[PDB]
């Protein structure tokens, strides 16, 4: 039991922070479509293309 | 007196072999149990792994 306690937490551990760079890293490069779905919804919610 | 004697002796080897075989049989059982125990041991750990 302990032995499958160990390995989980140290992997769950070295996961969490493996994740954490995954997300810092590609949080801003999405951010190149937030302004054309912005247009988008605005366009949506005048009725014109504007 | 000589098939007292004699008895005494059959009874002594009779209670031997049979005590013999009945502490075999627990030392059979006994590898089952180890055998089970070791068992749900590592389905525990899979458990906890998923």
């Amino acid at each position: 039991r302990v032995r499958a306690e160990q390995q989980v937490a140290s992997t769950l551990q070295t996961a969490h922070e493996q994740l954490k760079r995954e997300r810092d890293a590609v949080e801003l490069d999405l951010r190149a479509h937030v302004g054309t779905m912005s247009a988008t919804l605005a366009s949506r919610i005048l009725g014109v293309d504007l | 007196l000589a098939e007292a004697s004699q008895a005494h002796t059959k009874a002594l080897e009779d209670a031997k072999s049979e005590a013999h075989r009945v502490v075999e049989e627990a030392r059979t059982d006994a590898e089952r149990i180890a055998e089970q125990l070791e068992a749900q041991a590592d389905v525990e750990a899979e458990r906890i792994k998923m």
